[PDB]
């Protein structure tokens, strides 16, 4: 057994589905209240009612003095001799140390810390895991709120990636029947502001494996060493645990096109770039991991990045059309008060270039310009003035119709 | 700094309050036109709404506050027209006059004097004129009142009618969404009386129309899933008489009260068994609601459709009572050949043939006990009538080779191997039941009381079995007769077989576990009435069980079964009764919880789970009520099983960390019972929980402890990949595991988890929302609570029929009156919508589509179409009749 | 990249000067058109009048002759050249040999001229696309459409422009085996097919017709209402 | 113009139509937040991860040995001797971190069997000389090579005939009959670069010879041997080649030399140097005298041309091999690979596929496979048919980076 799942998710109850001020939320939210109450309540009397304790068997004292109160950690690298072992330390200075009983002598191994004591410098102990608190953070723990139910209608890229990364989970008995390996790798490319990471969001709301998620420009440090060790570290952690998924964002800020050239620091760049692009797809195995990856402009990448075996399927976001437009505007003034006046089909129908975070402003900024004037309810005018005096900045091209 | 240019009225409007006072002195000009100009004013203003910053209100509440106190109190000429106006005048403004500490503020102006109609000008404002105040004033002022002066002033009468105008006005300002927020006054205005709410708010509804009811009657309905006892009850039988009284449609009323059964009272079961009969007067609403009220609901009504009509009209009892049920055999059988079941599969045992080369060689397995195991596989999944002709008759060498209790539960086997017949079973049966074997025909009389199990009907009740019963010579062929008889006579309550069952406890034979297993029969007879067998059974206890300290056999059939006689009711007063009957030493103490907790099948109170986790919390229980804790956590999963969904996942996250982080043997042991009852569906938390702490054994706890977490394993109906676990853990099952310990449970789990394709559905949920019976047997199933050792041997006998209420798989069929047509709908996810304005989609898949009588599936809505106007019951029963009508040119 | 010449050959070999020409068609107003059993007519949206200046100069649909009409798409000053060289040529072989300009001979000698500016550098090629309608072979109609690159072919129902690709997606189905009889009911076909302007101004429709016998017609605002009118009445039928 | 909203407004706004369930909700969010924070801290962890045995192995031991254990011994930091003194005891360390010294041996050790040149252990005060040690086995190299076998055969490479020939020449040959070479007069080759398009198939022919390769296989990651520390790439480069050498018949594989280097540039003041300095320790040790051996290496890039043109001397590099895009038999063939292991209608043939793909590598075609297994699943079908097949080519291999779709073959006809 390994790790196991060790689940990331906190989604407690969303059973909010009035979504008003009535009282069936009321009475939900407060069996989910006492319910909590009552956890804590037992907590407490499981920590105030123990009347049991010796704990020590009359050695375990003996064992803790033997070794020294503040034990250092090191590095084993041979063990030539049943209890002479060869440790070193930081600072790469090696002793030819003894080893003492009281220390298991079977999971010890070339390449793992142990655990030494200052004034003889013997061995003592084995740490069990050494996980620097780069990869430990990056992990999420709380899953983000959103869900399938915001998302304003891609049905073509929400059945591709749920086929991708889900599906394999849930059913896995077509995939053997038939002989295929399920793909593995995934880009979602387009324009700015149109959803990309709003699928994330949605698929690590809703799932059962561990989700670790790392933006960019983050796996670089300036010790010429450490960027391709914490990708190592990195894929290592994710392999030992469960099913998990990876999901790498901004990507062009480490790959692009692998030239010849200069400076160390670039040099430095591609050297992890390579060693990224090694660790996903090279020599033996690669593991049960998926990896989504995430830009806005995909022809400046390195043609090895995106070679299929490699990242198998690629999602376009394309701007909407007028279909969609529709659908974003019901969902995005759900929870508004409105008056009977103003109809949607203006709105959408008088301009034909804007995505989604641009409908969401519009919103916003109609809402706000209602409350001007001391008001609730909004009108026809106010998203008028809305979509006209502001959210658009523009572009110039084809001048005075040459073609006719 | 914006004030100037338009601020005339804080500057008239101003100048008139001000001399106001002087209106209501010595010059009546300002006692009568001031009045009128400033009332006139206040109307138009918060008339319309279009400015939610009223401009009136919000440039006087600092004078007019003062000013509202010192004109009314200090005018003491208080004509009809002087005083009304200035009531009328002062008691609108106080909302935005006053804060949050306004309760003891709403009648200081409207209680002076009823100007006229106060929804005169509050009349078509939704909740924005004057119904949010008064609403709230309604809630709580009178609440306080009611209190306990419940008889009292105008605080009763007048805020009656107050009321009535105010539901009234909700209606008939927009008839909107604010409609369901008048049922909050309805259940805020006389809290206690709510009676005289709901029935107000019937009638009220009875003239508003026939259409507008629905979203009503699904808002009372799914705020009825949680709240005090008798206010449950209340908002209930209320709910009853809607769709009667304003609507017409009368035809969910057979399938809404059914709920009301047990859980609200006996003598409305007999009302709404008087309403099942003054109604299906239509043929067609007869044979539908008649559908549901045996195979959905209980037994034991075969005779209450026995009038003076017994050709046709009262004929249909014995239709739907058995005649209906072996048509649904005939079907289920039909079906199952046309679509995927062959005669003999026996293949899943044999699943494990890829390991063959793995792990070296085979011809490993010699156990006695393996042959028992293979034959209950070899049932277990031969049901549905998946008879194998001589292919069992390796049990018939087995049966004459060891383990004389597995040649008992071999021959049980065919008992479930033949299930539910009525042709020719028994026939079956009686060829070998003449065998000159002990064991044997103890075996044979158990399957023939196996097959009849759940039909109650007038076949053979007691001509076989009770023929050896009344010769009880051995003293293992004594307690199957008898207790087969228990679950054949399940559903019927009849007092000639708890009379004729009582004897064989009264017989006074030296076998303890006769004794235990009529205790198990007399419990699983009747559910309900009968408190002379719980007499007879306490004193039967205090007669036997006072000289002896034994195994809880006392505990699992004596409580167990006085816990079934009186299981399902929250009057309490019952487990009161029982409770001070028994008051002993604390080993018959263990019973005590046991019977408490029996009585709370499902309800919400939280106050019961408190005391039901505070009584086994931690006490540190040195060996002394280790079986306290465990009927306690065995028992947590009961009493959450309908909370609305939210207490079950709540539950759920309570006992992950709680118990089996910091346990001890409750934890370690009786732990994962709850999340073998919990549900039955398949999910990949409880999927995942279970093994990892379970295929762990953890020998250091009680590792026999892991053994129980692998029955639970084998929770989940419907088989899936998860065989792909436990068949990875029947390898390393071979050395770990013990084979002499686990091995017998490890291949029962992977043989229930591919149990029966159809009828694989076993949770006693039948409709959306009822869970009337099943649950009897499948408790005493579960109710081994540890000590599988004994279980190892008991269950041989008990194991065969432990869990004998079983439903069949599929849902989905058209049920023609000839079964014409085939299928023609949308099976889907579950439902989508709540209290939606926009259109309701229920299927949230719709993509998934099938056309044939094919299986229903558990997380499936199924939704139709072509037309064909499904007159039934529209949802889903398995039976519909589903009449055809398009008057849709 | 391996472009920026007319007269070079990629590694797979394409012409990527003509098929970048090819596409500068599509910035044009959309037009169609078709024939049938005694009418074939043409239709043009998108006039968008700018409201300011005079339309009498604006024109887009001109006829190479008294019995000959064609329509094009793409830029403006290039669609006037070949105007005035297929007048010129017509007229012509009228000249030389005393029986008319069959529809198919004036369209071949357009495909020729635009084919010889291709070869040689220093010559930009042509970038419209045209849409020739006739009937001039004993009373029998035909209708042709030409390309940049200098390819002709014989069609029953066309659709250029910006956004052809919808119409013909509408045509494929709406278009009906029924040899189309009543030539209302082709004019119908017409506006229902040109119903999909990405705005349905409703007067933003121009039609032309030629019913074997007469000289150009073209449709007045007075009918194509009235047609709309009879389109919404059809259309309410839906129950 | 405009107006600020005034207090007065502000007030009445929260106020109408709040409800009668306002801040009754809200409160209850917060306290259940609030306690969420409590009730996870009341939750911490435990370890148990010392690795101590089991108290029967510890058995008195503890006090009679381990406590007896602590004061005799003393750590005896290890070091290396570089110039032995002969005939003069005087000796000189060098701690290869510290400083050197000269120092002696101690009074039980033989002064004969102290060759020159060895690792030593040295007592911390007087830096004497006590035992020797043998020579470091890298911890890293240890698990550096692979000791195992993937499991592909060279019967699971198509269209690549000439290039499986020219490898077998160069690795198998010398390695099992040695005596071609000799018998006419040549020597073999010690050295293969591997060269193509990304996708073409070179790491599984790798992978390919290193299944029946009958000798030791050492994986090495290209991107391990940089440090943080100076000094450390070349050590690691040869204990790499002298472990290599200890024993027989083993082969060596890289993997993006470009990563390592390819090419030499002045200044980089600073950080970047440390890396020429490895690239120079391989090549020097590549070659010079003592002919390696039964020692083979193989080279493996996407990137040729950025690489040092003095790793291809005569003597250090021998062949470069070509990896090309299969023509057309290569396509029929890769076809009937991968597409032998799914359920698909028996008559359907694969050549008419051949040809749809003109320009494509094995990674395209192993794609289009399973894509046309996913098409297959998506309505409820258990066997794959010709159409499937023939959506999927247009899904992948062209739809791609498209231009002019809807003109199309208008004028190729
Ligand atoms: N189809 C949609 N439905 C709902 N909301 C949408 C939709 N498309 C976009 N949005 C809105 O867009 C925002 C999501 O950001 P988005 O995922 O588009 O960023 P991005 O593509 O990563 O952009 P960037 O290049 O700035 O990182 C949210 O405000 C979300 O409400
Ligand atoms: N001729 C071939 N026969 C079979 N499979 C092939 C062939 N060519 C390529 N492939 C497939 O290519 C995929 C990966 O190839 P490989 O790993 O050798 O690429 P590569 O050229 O080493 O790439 P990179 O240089 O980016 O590491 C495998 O799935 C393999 O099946
Ligand atoms: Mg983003
Ligand atoms: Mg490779």
């Amino acid at each position: 057994k390994k790790k196991t799942k060790g689940p990331d998710a906190a989604s407690k109850l969303p059973l909010v589905t009035p979504h008003t001020q009535c009282r069936l939320k009321l009475l939900k939210l407060e069996r989910i209240k006492d319910y909590l109450l009552m956890e804590e309540e037992f907590i407490r009397n499981q920590e105030q009612m123990k009347p049991l304790e010796e704990k020590q068997e009359e050695e375990r004292s003996k064992v803790d003095d033997l070794r020294g109160t503040p034990m250092s950690v090191g590095t084993l690298e041979e063990i030539i001799d049943d209890n002479h072992a060869i440790v070193s330390t930081s600072v790469g200075s090696e002793h030819y140390v003894s080893i003492l009983s009281f220390v298991d002598k079977d999971l010890l191994e070339p390449g793992c810390s142990v655990l030494l004591n200052h004034k003889v410098h013997a061995v003592i102990g084995v740490l069990m895991d050494d996980t620097d608190p780069l990869v430990t953070v990056m992990k999420v723990e709380k899953a983000p709120q959103e869900t399938y139910a915001d998302i304003g209608g891609l049905d073509n890229q929400i059945q591709e990636i749920k086929e991708s990364v889900e599906l394999p989970l849930t059913h896995p008995e077509y995939y053997e029947e038939m002989g295929i390996k399920p793909p593995k790798g995934v880009i979602l490319y387009g324009p700015p502001g149109t959803g990309k990471t709003l699928l994330a969001k949605a698929v690590a709301n809703q799932t059962s494996a561990t989700f670790l998620r790392v933006v960019g420009s983050e796996l670089i440090q300036k010790y010429l060493g450490d960027g391709p060790k914490l990708v190592r570290e990195l894929f290592r952690v994710a392999e030992e645990h469960a099913p998990s998924i990876v999901f790498i964002d901004e990507i062009d800020a480490i790959g692009t096109k692998r030239y010849d050239s200069n400076s160390g620091g670039e040099r430095e760049i591609q050297r992890t770039m390579l060693e990224l692009l090694n660790q996903l797809d090279g020599f033996d195995s690669r593991g049960d991991v998926k990896v989504i990856m995430a830009t806005n402009r995909i022809e400046t990448l390195d043609p090895a990045l995106i070679r299929p075996g490699r990242i198998d399927r690629k999602i376009e976001f394309p701007l909407p059309d007028e279909k969609t437009k529709k659908r974003i505007f019901q969902i995005h003034t759900s929870r508004m008060t409105l008056a009977d006046d103003v109809t949607l089909d203006d709105l959408i129908m008088a301009k034909d270039d804007l995505s989604g975070a641009d409908i969401k402003a519009i919103c916003t900024e109609a809402g706000l310009m209602a409350l001007r004037e001391r008001r609730m309810k909004v009108t026809n005018e106010d998203f008028k003035k809305s979509k006209e005096n502001v959210l658009y900045k523009k572009q110039e091209g084809t001048p005075e119709g040459l073609y006719l | 700094m914006e004030e100037g240019g338009r601020d005339k009225a804080p500057v008239q409007p101003q100048q008139s309050p001000a001399a106001a006072p002087g209106g209501t002195d010595e010059k009546p000009s300002g006692k009568e036109r001031r009045d009128a100009g400033d009332k006139d004013k206040e109307q138009e203003l918060s008339e319309e709404d279009k400015q939610l910053q009223d401009e009136l209100e919000m440039l006087v509440e600092r004078l007019g506050e003062k000013d509202t106190s010192l004109y009314r109190p200090a005018l003491e000429e208080l004509r009809r027209q002087i005083r009304s106006s200035t009531t009328s005048m002062t008691s609108v403004p106080k909302p935005l006059k006053f804060l949050r500490p306004h309760y003891g503020k709403l009648k200081e102006i409207y209680e002076n004097m009823a100007p006229g109609e106060n929804k005169r000008f509050a009349a078509d404002i939704i909740s924005v004129l004057a119904m949010t105040m008064s609403g709230e004033r309604e809630c709580l002022k009178y609440r306080l009142v009611g209190s306990q002066e419940e008889l009292a002033s105008w605080g009763h009468e007048y805020v009656r009618h107050l009321a009535g105008e105010v539901a009234k006005e909700w209606q008939e300002l927009d008839d909107a969404e604010k409609v369901q927020r008048e049922p909050l006054l309805t259940l805020v205005k006389e809290i206690v009386p709510y009676n005289m709410a709901h029935n107000a708010e019937h009638e009220a509804c009875d003239l508003l129309m026939e259409i507008e009811q629905v979203d009503m009657l699904e808002k009372d309905i799914d705020e009825n899933a949680y709240a005090k006892v008798c206010l449950y009850l209340t908002s209930c039988v209320n709910y009853v008489p809607e769709p009667e009284n304003s609507a017409l449609l009368r035809c969910a009323l057979g399938v809404f009260r059914k709920f009301s059964r047990f859980p609200e009272a006996l003598r409305l079961a007999l009302m709404l068994n008087d309403m099942e009969l003054v109604e299906d007067i239509f043929t067609s609403c007869k044979d539908v609601v008649v559908q549901k009220q045996m195979a959905f609901m209980l037994g034991r009504h075969g005779v209450f459709l026995e009038l003076s009509e017994d050709v046709e009209e009262y004929e249909d009892l014995t239709e739907i009572m058995s005649n209906v049920q072996l048509n649904s055999n005939f079907l289920a059988l039909a079906r199952e050949l046309d679509i995927m079941e062959p005669k003999v599969p026996d293949d899943i045992y044999k699943t494990h043939l890829e390991n063959n080369r793995f792990g070296g060689s085979g011809s490993q397995v010699d156990s006695a006990r393996m042959n028992l195991a293979s034959s209950f596989v070899n049932g277990f999944v031969n049901a549905a009538f998946g008879q194998d002709k001589l292919l069992t008759d390796d049990g018939n060498k087995w049966l004459y080779k060891n383990k004389d209790h597995g040649m008992l539960s071999a021959a049980a086997s065919l008992g479930m191997i033949l299930l539910w017949d009525v042709d020719g079973g028994l026939t079956q049966i009686d060829k070998y039941l003449y065998s000159s074997e002990d064991y044997i025909k103890s075996g044979a009389l158990l399957a023939c009381g196996i097959v009849n199990s759940g039909v109650r009907n007038e076949c053979d009740p007691a001509l076989a079995l009770l023929s050896d019963y009344v010769l009880h010579n051995s003293n293992t062929m004594r307690l199957g007769s008898i207790f087969g008889l228990g679950l054949a006579y399940a559903g019927s309550n009849r007092e000639d077989v708890l009379t004729l069952l009582l004897p064989v406890m009264g017989d006074s034979k030296s076998s303890m576990e006769v004794a235990g297993v009529t205790a198990l029969a007399c419990g699983m007879i009747a559910v309900g009435s009968c408190n002379g067998d719980v007499t007879s059974t306490i004193l039967q206890t205090i007669m036997e069980k006072s000289e002896t300290e034994l195994k809880d056999t006392y505990a699992r059939w004596l409580p167990l079964g006085l816990g079934l006689n009186h299981l399902g009711k929250g009057e309490a007063i019952e487990a009161i009764l029982a409770a001070l009957e028994v008051v002993s030493e604390p080993f018959r103490s263990f019973a005590n919880t046991l019977v408490d907790v029996c009585a709370y099948a499902g309800s919400g109170n939280v106050l019961k789970v408190q005391q039901l986790l505070h009584i086994c919390s931690e006490h540190f229980d040195s060996k002394e009520k280790e079986e306290d804790k465990d009927k306690k956590e065995k028992k947590d999963k009961d009493k959450k099983e309908a909370p609305a969904d939210m207490g079950a996942h709540q539950g759920v996250a309570v006992l992950g960390i709680a118990l089996i982080a910091m346990g001890e043997e409750i934890g370690a042991e009786m732990a994962l019972r709850t999340f073998g009852h919990l549900l039955r569906y398949g999910e990949p938390t409880l999927r995942r929980a279970v093994p990892l702490a379970l295929a762990l054994i953890s020998v250091s706890n009680p590792r026999l402890n892991i053994l129980d977490t692998l029955s639970k394993f084998s929770h989940d109906a419907d088989p899936e990949v998860s065989y792909n676990s436990i068949f990875a853990m029947g390898m390393v099952g071979s050395g770990t595991n013990n084979a002499r310990l686990a091995a017998m449970l490890r291949q029962l789990a992977q043989y229930h988890a591919k149990d029966p394709n159809n009828l694989f559905m076993v949770r006693l949920a039948q409709g959306l929302t009822h869970l009337g019976k099943g649950t009897l047997t499948l408790c005493p199933y579960h109710s081994d609570r540890q000590l599988m050792s004994q279980v190892a041997v008991a269950g041989l006998l008990t194991v065969l029929v432990s869990f004998l209420d079983v439903r069949n798989i599929i849902l989905g069929k058209s049920h023609y009156v000839l079964y014409g047509l085939v299928a023609a709908m949308q099976p889907r996810m579950l439902v989508t919508f709540d209290e939606e304005l926009r259109p309701l989609p229920v299927s949230v898949r719709v993509g998934q589509a099938v056309d044939v009588v094919g299986q229903a599936g558990k997380p499936k809505t199924i939704t139709g179409f072509q037309t064909h106007t499904t007159p039934v019951l529209l949802a889903h029963g398995e039976r519909a009749e589903l009449a055809t009508e398009e008057f849709l040119p | 990249s391996y472009d920026r010449a007319i007269t070079v050959f990629s590694p797979d070999g394409h012409l990527f000067q003509v098929e970048y020409a090819q596409e500068a068609v599509k910035k044009g107003s959309t037009a169609v058109g078709v024939r049938g059993r005694d009418i074939v007519v043409l239709g043009v949206e998108k006039k968008s009048v700018a409201k300011l200046q005079d339309e009498r100069t604006v024109r887009k649909i001109c006829a190479l002759d008294d019995n000959v009409c064609m329509a094009f798409a793409g830029l403006t000053a290039d669609a006037r050249i070949v105007i005035n060289r297929a007048r010129v040529e017509c007229q012509s072989h009228r000249l030389t040999v005393e029986d008319p300009v069959t529809v198919e001979y004036i369209t071949r000698y357009i495909a020729s001229l635009k084919q010889r500016y291709t070869q040689s550098n220093g010559r930009r090629p042509f970038g419209i696309s045209a849409l020739i309608v006739g009937f001039d072979f004993d009373g029998t109609p035909r209708l042709y459409q030409t390309d940049p690159s200098g390819t002709y072919h014989a069609w029953k129902a066309n659709a250029i422009g910006r956004g052809a690709k919808s119409v013909r997606e509408f045509l494929e189905k709406n278009y009906t085996d029924e040899a189309i009889e009543t030539d209302d009911l082709t004019i119908k076909l017409v506006i229902k097919a040109l119903l999909e302007v990405v705005q349905s101004g409703g007067k933003n429709i121009e039609l032309a017709v030629m019913r074997r016998d007469q000289s150009l017609k073209i449709l007045n605002p007075e009918e194509i209402e009235k047609y709309v009118a009879e389109i919404e009445k059809e259309k309410e039928e839906n129950e | 113009p405009i107006r600020a909203l005034d207090e007065g407004d502000i007030a009445l706004l929260k106020t109408y139509g709040q409800s009668t369930y306002s801040r009754q909700i809200k409160q209850v969010e917060d306290d259940i937040q609030q306690l969420l924070k409590k009730i996870n801290e009341l939750t911490g962890i435990k370890e148990s991860d010392t690795g101590l045995a089991p108290p029967a192995l510890w058995d008195l031991a503890a006090d009679k040995q381990t406590l007896q254990s602590e004061q005799p011994l003393q750590v005896a930091r290890c070091t290396k001797i570089i110039n032995a003194d002969s005939e003069d005891p005087k000796y000189i360390i060098n701690v290869k971190q510290f400083a050197k010294f000269v120092v002696d041996l101690s009074d039980q050790v033989a002064p004969t069997d102290i060759e020159e040149g060895m690792r030593v252990g040295v007592d911390r005060n007087k830096y004497q000389i006590h035992i020797p040690l043998p020579p470091k086995i890298d911890p890293t190299v240890t698990m550096m090579q692979v000791e195992e076998k993937p499991d592909v055969t060279y019967s699971d490479v198509g269209g690549c005939k000439e290039q499986i020939e020219k490898l077998r020449e160069v690795v198998e040959t010398p390695l099992l009959h040695p005596e071609r070479f000799v018998n006419l007069g040549i020597e073999p080759p010690k050295g293969v670069l591997l060269f193509g398009p990304p996708g073409t198939g070179k790491t599984l022919c790798a992978r390919a010879v290193a299944n029946r390769t009958d000798a030791c296989f050492i994986r090495v990651i290209g991107s391990e041997l940089v440090q943080k520390y100076v000094g450390e790439g070349a050590r690691m480069v040869r204990e790499l080649f002298e472990m290599a050498r200890t024993k027989k018949a083993c082969l060596i594989f890289f993997d993006e030399i470009d990563a390592i280097g390819g090419a030499r540039f002045d200044d980089g003041a600073g950080g970047d140097n440390e890396v020429q300095r490895t690239m120079l320790e391989l090549i020097n040790q590549l070659d010079g005298f003592d002919p390696r051996g039964n020692i083979k290496v193989l080279m493996a890039t996407n990137r040729p041309d950025t690489l040092d043109p003095a790793l291809m001397r005569p003597g250090r590099l021998d062949r470069k091999i070509e990896f090309s895009l299969p023509d057309l038999e290569g396509r029929t063939h890769i076809f009937k690979i991968h597409a032998r292991s799914m359920s698909v209608e028996r008559d359907i043939r694969f050549e008419l596929l051949a040809r749809l793909c003109p320009n494509s590598t094995g990674a395209e075609i192993r794609s289009v496979c399973t894509e046309a297994g996913m098409f297959a699943i998506r309505a409820r079908r258990k066997i794959a048919t010709e159409k499937d097949f023939l959506e999927a080519v247009n899904k992948v291999i062209k739809s791609y980076a498209k231009f002019s779709a809807t003109p199309r073959y208008m004028t190729y006809n």
